[PDB]
């Protein structure tokens, strides 16, 4: 399975294919979403996303 | 109230969501902006995440035709509306007919149900429930999540926060399906119900401010004036700088007795007096003295994050994210600072206002932000139309007008005429957005408007 986390998206973002062949997005700014970590982390370093921890 | 018939719908919607999760589909969540909607969204997001599913949640002001168009163009397999949708059953059924939709809401619905299959309306109202006291949006979200998985009962407190935000306990106690939720919380030890001063500010406010802006109920000859609150508290032997939670139980009791005596002596209505002491929901999951420790204070925090276009941050706070709480504290503090600086700026620069026959117009330029306009006008009153350059647009000016009953003495309806002027200038019309290069033309058109 593909590792994924929850994020808050800071800006508008077009849809994007993931390593699991599923489409993530498109995102309105301020959306919270579970997305594959490879994409999410890159979005965070780009400052287009923030990690959020959902304790289960 | 026919609870079984409601639970049928609940189980249906829940089953739909679980089906789409197991199919690996993205559960598209949409919820309202206030505490009820934010807590609802949190509950559903956790419900999805707990099944190892994927969601995408948006916190919106309201369901609009444009929003439904956007969601439609998204082309999802499943849309779940939380604390929204009941007034837009046809719309949703029209533009989202291609997909599974679930509406978990408690507002009086446009219809009894959706006409097509795979579209389920989870709403207690068509079963006899009272919209404003039997269950809130977060409450029905909670029912759905609980049907999805009993573990979601750990969101009970969150639900109740929403419930308090929606003022479901306006009469001092909870009713209907809310009660059920409360019991769940009690069974888990994640919430407790105290018989206490129902006012806002038991966790984060000085006693004098807790008494000062007390509404539901209001305290006669204390509500509004902080000075009289201080004097009254010092008179009865209380530390007015102390916070309510810091009081012992006996001290709280004495406060209740004193306040009740005061309200009886000053001719308060019986209803208000009966609403002074009652149910207050507390959670051991958070430290006492924390805003999240009490339902009303938590709801206040959430609403605050909602108004600042950060409803999702509030959602994260409900989900247990301490970092998000930190960021939210910083944000609210910065906002407060902006408000103070706005007051200082407008008072210091009241020499720039335009003298009108019917209104005052103060153009701040870029010095006061859009959102701070209204509260600036009020702060110019308690010491009127304020205008400011829009941060979003560039050629646009956003303005707000504030007034009192003394003006209503001779019509002077602001929102009435503001609509007219906005119509004449080519803008939306209360608050008004209009071309920055027509400000003069606005002023002349506003004095004549009244």
């Amino acid at each position: 399975e593909v590792p994924k986390e929850a994020y808050i998206i800071q800006i508008d973002l077009p849809a994007v294919l993931g390593p699991d062949m599923k489409e993530y997005g498109p995102f309105m700014a301020g959306d919270m979403a579970i997305i594959p970590t490879v994409i999410g982390r890159a979005l965070v370093e780009r400052e287009a996303a923030r990690r959020v921890r959902i304790f289960l | 109230m026919d609870k079984e018939a409601f639970l049928e719908r609940v189980r249906e919607g829940a089953e739909l969501i679980k089906m789409h999760i197991e199919l690996g589909h993205t559960i598209r969540l949409i919820s309202h902006r206030d505490a009820d909607g934010i807590t609802a969204g949190a509950i559903l997001a956790k419900a999805v995440a707990r099944e190892g599913g994927t969601f995408q949640l948006s916190i919106v002001k309201q369901v609009s035709e444009e929003l439904i168009d956007q969601l439609a163009r998204e082309k999802r397999e499943i849309y779940v509306f939380s604390d929204l949708g009941s007034g837009s059953i046809e719309l949703i059924e029209e533009k989202l007919n291609f997909a599974t939709v679930v509406v978990a809401d408690h507002h009086p619905p446009e219809k009894d149900s959706f006409s097509t299959d795979s579209h389920v309306l989870v709403n207690p109202v068509p079963f006899g429930a009272n919209s404003v006291r039997d269950l809130s949006g977060s409450g029905v979200a909670y029912f759905v999540a609980r049907e999805m998985n009993r573990k979601n009962r750990d969101m009970a407190y969150v639900a109740i926060v929403g419930a308090v935000g929606d003022m479901q306990e306006i009469d001092g106690t909870f009713h209907g399906l809310n009660l059920e939720i409360i019991e769940d919380g009690k069974e888990l030890g994640i919430l407790e119900v105290r018989k206490e001063l129902r006012l806002f500010g038991r966790e984060s406010r000085p006693l004098y401010q807790m008494l000062a802006y007390a509404t539901n109920p209001e305290i006669p000859e204390i509500t509004g004036d902080e000075r009289k609150a201080i004097e009254w508290l010092r008179a009865k032997g209380f530390d007015p700088e102390m916070k309510y939670w810091q009081l012992r139980e006996e001290e709280k009791r004495k406060l209740h007795e004193a306040l009740l005596v005061h309200m009886i002596k000053h001719g308060a209505p019986k209803e208000a007096i009966d609403r002074l002491i009652g149910d207050v929901v507390i959670s051991p999951l958070y430290p006492e003295g924390d805003v999240r420790h009490e339902a009303r204070e938590f709801a206040t925090l959430l609403n605050a994050t909602g108004r600042l276009n950060a409803g999702t941050l509030g959602v994260a706070i409900c989900l247990g994210d301490e970092e998000a709480y930190k960021v939210a504290r910083k944000m609210l503090d910065d906002y407060k600072k902006e408000q103070i600086e706005a007051r200082k700026f407008i008072i210091q620069n009241w020499n720039m206002v335009e003298e009108g026959e019917h209104a005052y117009v103060f153009y701040a330029g870029k010095n006061i932000r859009d959102t701070l306009v209204g509260i600036a006008a009020n702060m110019a009153i308690n010491a009127v139309v304020v205008l400011a350059d829009s941060d979003e647009d560039e050629n646009l000016v956003k303005g707000s007008a504030r007034t009192t009953e003394k003006a209503l003495e001779k019509g002077y309806h602001l929102g009435e005429a503001l609509k007219e002027v906005a119509e004449k200038l080519g803008g939306e019309g209360a608050g008004i957005r209009f071309p920055k290069n027509r400000i003069d033309e606005f002023i002349k058109l506003f004095n004549e408007a009244l």
